[PDB]
């Protein structure tokens, strides 16, 4: 029997559906999120890490001018300076007090650590979003790992189960995102080959094992000082040296819609947007007939106690004549009043007790009990803890017609109101017949 | 600030906190009409205001 | 000086654009899109190859009967039949000629051979454009490769080109695609787990290697013959051999805009869709001053053939003379009326020849040689040949730019009903002036 339905995209707060097959007892299933993720497809741009600078000894000639070679490494820089005159720790490197020139020259290239320290710049296209849900099947928790994109029908304890797709579209990455090590920002990096120095991407590669480097770091080489054979320059600071220390918060805290983040590969756990189109395929075995499961007479009831708190509240004392002993599966016809439990054992001359949720200031529910409905009322309070550290368990926020009743001065009132207008409206239309007979 | 949406909060190295807000107020539901209207001010203050 | 140009996505169709900065000679690339390339990002589904069926050798019990036993195996079904009276080569198997059993047993497997023979259902979510371009810098062809999504700036000659973004999204892959060596057909597969016997997709594996195999073949044991040890059964033919021939026309025979496809990787080579924004950025080095240019006087042009026939039907003969020997990047703003050279040498005063292709009936349209205009005026006949093999090298745009010279059959007649016209509303002003001053 294929049974379709919607529950939210909410991980963690145990959910019921009613599947009345006729000719069948009812069916109650208890399906709990367990953890949702979405995971896009990535496509590496470039691999972004610290440069390094490889400059050469410099090439001191002691007598006349040093040629200035070209090479097409990925930011060489050369330049020759004219009437130096070196010395070293014995004495004078040049014979000649001038005429001495020197090559210096110095080009860029990935570090060492770029295998291990580097930044992956991404695109996310679309997430595949995939699930894993617990069901209360047969009145026993089995789990149910599936994806989520409408595809991928999976099969335990011969009933099929196919999720999805989800109701929203909506993934916490854009269309690029990039990645340190755990942390994922979405950010514009600069296009490949144009990156601008010292900030993010001075030195692009394609992937940390390639050989082409694009590096933009303006290195500018400058006149050795007084008498020394070093090789100065001024070159901007690693960008991503920079960005490491200027990152902000990742996405694993900004995320919207409580989403956590993750990595290896790329996800997105627990987002709470949207809801989750569940379908069953419940096997004919599965279900009892009817006549199998027991009937219900004379059932009262009874709330001792009840207070419109989050996490159960409230509790009921319900009679019962339940002929044969049996499964009663125990439902709530009201979606404003959630019941804890979802199938009960009966059998006697007692009564049994039940929990529930709800947001009513006013108790008003049937409670389907193996086919027999019972209506419950009862006067809910407010709770005493003005907050707490779980969402709440019963279904939302009572919808505006449902007030509390008591609210009987509203239908008061507006029947007073409504009173004065007729008896004004009769007056008026009967002078206005009478006057209407004249002549 | 703690909304209805709920608000999660992460201290230090710990593991982040969440916190929700349960329907807790002083007046009742079920006595006077000025207690129930202030009751129902305490849970959703925009629309009763506009109901009213 | 960055140039931003847009050339339409046609493959191997040259086209000539002007850069024109003021204080320089005006310069004119040739340009020509060698290959473009969509390269669509692939998640992949399930790989189906034919199954094999595993029937291990029958169990006959002698004088007396067996159980069926269960297994987890893909398709797994067993069935025990009674009554069997099996014969071997030499005599009659079971001692007894009634109250024998045989059980029969079978279940469904990935042909081991068939690491070859599979066919792969993807998705395509998009694709990461990469063209390849020829470009005719300063009387040298030189050739340029990069991607077409706008984010990759290359460089040669000290000139940096960007290329892209494309105009246009359209790409020839469904969401669904599925790939067979080197064919690649838009079909909407089965869900993975939900396959259907006999057609495409009845066995399903995650990857080729994957030990998980989900197989919808509909597996029936049958009753074995009368004194036979055989294992008869009803299969579903395989839903994969099935499809081998009836495939239809790849991709590359029924995509549209003269697509090119290709697979690993999966690709569409040289679609026709769109325009490309080609970004050129050049030095101030490769330009030349003004007054470094030669000029040019006295440019008097003849016609003395043209045809419009695709293939540069139109010869000119161009007078001049000019001041100092030098290069004239010859040009036409006209833009419709291709030229095929883009730069000649000139010196003193003599004449010059050009080819150029147009559409147009008669022939009008100005030549700037060096910085000089000229105008050019010529009568067109029409080709001979109905049919060529190589796309026409101008363009065609509206009616208004494109009217013969003996149009003024349309103003002489315009003309004249003008002229009737404003002779009759005269008259009928006169006839008003004096009907308004009579009464
Ligand atoms: C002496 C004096 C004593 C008298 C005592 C005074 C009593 C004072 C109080 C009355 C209680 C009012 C408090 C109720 C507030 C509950 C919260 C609530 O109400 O919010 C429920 C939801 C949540 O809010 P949201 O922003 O997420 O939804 C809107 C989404 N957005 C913004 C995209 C459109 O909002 C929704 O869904 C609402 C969707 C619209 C529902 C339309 C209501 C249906 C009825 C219409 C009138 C027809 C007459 C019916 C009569 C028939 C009788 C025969
Ligand atoms: C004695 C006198 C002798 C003188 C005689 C002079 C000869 C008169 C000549 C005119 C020569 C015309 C040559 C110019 C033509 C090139 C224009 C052009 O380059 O276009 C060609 C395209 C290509 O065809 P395609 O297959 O790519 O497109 C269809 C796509 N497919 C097939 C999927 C539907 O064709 C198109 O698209 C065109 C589509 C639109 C064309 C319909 C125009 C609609 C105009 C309506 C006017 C409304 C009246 C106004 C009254 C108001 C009251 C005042």
């Amino acid at each position: 029997y294929e049974h379709v339905t919607v529950i939210p995209n909410t991980v963690g707060v145990p959910y019921k559906t009613l599947v009345n097959r006729p000719g069948y007892s009812p069916m109650v299933l208890e399906m709990e999120l367990l953890s949702v993720t979405l995971e896009p497809t990535l496509s590496l741009d470039y691999i972004t890490c610290e440069y390094k600078t490889v400059i050469p000894s410099p090439y001191v000639k002691c007598c006349g001018t040093a040629e200035c070679k070209d090479k097409s490494l990925p930011d060489y820089s050369c330049k020759v300076f004219t009437g130096v005159y070196p010395f070293m720790w014995g004495g004078a490197y040049c014979f000649c007090d001038t005429e001495n020139t020197q090559l210096s020259e110095a080009h860029v290239e990935k570090s060492e650590s770029c295998k291990t320290e580097f930044a992956s710049a991404y695109r996310a296209h679309t997430a595949s979003a995939s699930a894993k849900l617990r069901v209360l099947y047969q009145g026993n928790n089995v789990t149910v790992s599936a994806y989520a994109n409408g595809d991928h029908a999976v099969t335990v304890k011969d009933a099929k189960f196919i999720v999805g797709p989800m109701s929203s579209a909506w993934t916490p990455f854009d269309n690029k995102i990039v990645v340190y090590k755990g942390d994922v920002y979405n950010m514009d990096y600069p296009p490949f080959g144009a990156g601008r120095p010292g900030q993010f991407g001075d030195i692009q590669s394609r992937t940390p094992e390639s050989e082409d480097v694009y590096a933009n770091t303006q290195l500018v080489l400058q006149r050795p000082s007084a008498g020394t054979v070093h090789v100065p320059y001024s070159q901007a600071p690693s960008g991503f040296k920079y960005w490491l220390k200027e990152r902000g918060a990742s996405l694993q805290h900004t995320a919207p819609f409580g989403c956590q983040i993750a990595t290896n590969p790329v996800r997105a756990m627990n987002c709470a947007v949207g809801n989750m189109p569940i379908s069953i395929d419940i096997p004919d075995a599965a279900f009892t007939r009817v006549v199998d499961a027991p009937s219900l007479t004379d059932m009262s009831c009874e709330v001792p106690a009840c207070t419109h708190s989050s996490d159960f509240g409230g509790v009921a004392i319900i009679k019962y004549a339940a002929s044969k002993k049996g499964k009663c599966a125990v439902h709530s016809m009201t979606n404003a009043v959630t019941i804890r439990e979802a199938e009960i054992e009966v059998e006697g001359n007692s009564q049994l007790q039940i929990s529930f949720s709800t947001a009513l200031a006013s108790a008003e529910f049937r409670v389907q009990v193996c086919s027999t409905q019972v209506h419950c009322a009862a006067e809910c309070h407010p709770p005493k803890d003005h907050i707490v550290n779980y969402p709440a368990s019963h279904t939302t926020l009572g919808v505006q017609d449902i007030s509390v009743t008591a609210m009987s001065w509203v239908q008061k009132i507006t029947g007073g109101v409504g009173l004065v207008v007729a008896v004004a409206a009769l007056i008026l239309i009967v002078v206005l017949c009478v006057s209407f007979s004249r002549h | 600030t703690v909304p209805t949406e709920g608000l999660e909060v992460t201290w230090g190295n710990n593991e982040p906190y969440k916190y929700w807000p349960q329907l807790s107020t002083n007046g009742t539901a079920h006595g006077h009409p000025h207690e129930i209207i202030l009751y129902y001010y305490e849970l959703y203050p925009t629309m009763t205001v506009v109901v009213v």
